[PDB]
């Protein structure tokens, strides 16, 4: 018998993002080669497969640093880690290799997903 | 507000 | 020029819910008379005016114990932290003036906006 | 997806 609010999901998403941009209590940075990006954990989790099955780990649960594997392309984890916090995916003819190829790494479905079909419409 |  | 996913919110609201079901990365207990509930500081900080204001200051943000008014209902808090964690409000006759009175001590305006609505049509 |  509960009521819903309808906006209430996006607004809880609209100020994890603000934490995120005001660096509050964020427990994690994730290098990508030469880059850091500095994220929630819990964020991380519910985004990801991949960040789902490290931060579960009885250890890695743990490490306020955590690597990518040298192949992963800064900007790719860039405009995927801004889907996380905002819903918006930036897919550009210029990025998108780096951008499905990243999704995959991070188990990201529904981004690989309509990144295939993007590529499928342009051959 | 609305019944989900 | 972003694309959106509809459903990635609620999607990341319904994660942040089964990771406080299942107590991960929880960093705080709210105690709220004999009773005592287990959250995340960066959802409650995005759901409430009131631990907004306490987790960014720079003495409270490092508590992992807060005590609320002994005037606050146990059972109010609970139906307005499952709010926070799903969008669903459990809103009936017998809960409705406590959840009102609870709401207006988080600062959660959307909340106490329906619930004057609700009392206004039973008068 | 849509565009928003
Ligand atoms: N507790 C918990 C919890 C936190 N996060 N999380 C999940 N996170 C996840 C796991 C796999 C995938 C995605 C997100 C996006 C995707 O494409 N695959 C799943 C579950 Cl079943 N549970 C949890
Ligand atoms: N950074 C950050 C950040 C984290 N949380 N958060 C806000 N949380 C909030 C503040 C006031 C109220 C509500 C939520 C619900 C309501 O009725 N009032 C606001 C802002 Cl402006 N910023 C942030
Ligand atoms: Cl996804
Ligand atoms: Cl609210």
């Amino acid at each position: 018998s509960c009521i819903q609010f309808t906006r209430h999901a996006s607004d809880v998403l609209l100020n994890l993002n603000r934490l995120r941009s005001r660096d509050i209590l964020t427990d994690v940075v994730i290098v990508v080669s030469r880059e850091q990006f500095r994220a929630h954990k819990t964020v991380l989790m519910a985004c990801s497969g991949l960040f789902y099955s490290i931060f579960t780990d009885q250890l890695k649960c743990n490490l306020s640093v955590i690597n990518l594997d040298p192949e992963i392309n800064p900007e790719g984890f860039c405009i995927l880690l801004d889907f996380m916090y905002t819903s918006r995916l930036n897919l550009r003819e210029g990025n998108i290799m780096a951008v499905m190829a990243t999704a995959m790494y991070l188990q990201m479905e529904h981004v690989v997903d309509t990144c295939r079909k993007f590529i499928k419409a342009s051959e | 507000w609305v019944i989900p």
